[PDB]
């Protein structure tokens, strides 16, 4: 949301998740399952 | 009927907000006239889109459905 209150934290996973690794998919707080 | 159960269900920014109030009644024909504000009871962080709903009855009680509007009140 545009009035989001909080913190966004992110980090690189090139040496963790990458292999390739095809288990990661893409299509306010909505889970479009 | 003996028990009046009132609920408000609204879905804002992924949160399903539930307000409710239970009061004693002595009336069969229709809803009693009167005023009482409903207190917040549950707030569910679900992230689920709701467009339609259905009630669940026990098969061996009248119920009413209205809709909310963005109106201004002086409380």
């Amino acid at each position: 949301p545009d009035d989001f209150t909080g913190c966004v934290i992110a980090w690189n996973s090139n040496n963790l998740d990458s292999k390739g690794n095809y288990n990661y998919l893409y299509r306010p707080f909505e889970r479009d399952i | 009927f003996k028990n009046l159960r009132e609920f408000v269900f609204k879905n804002i920014d992924g949160y399903f907000k539930i307000y409710s109030k239970h009061t004693p009644i002595n009336l069969v024909r229709d809803l009693p006239q009167g005023f009482s504000a409903l207190e917040p009871l549950v707030d569910l962080p679900i992230g689920i889109n709701i467009t339609r709903f259905q009630t669940l009855l026990a098969l061996h009680a009248a119920y009413y459905v209205g809709y909310l509007q963005p109106r201004t009140f002086l409380l």
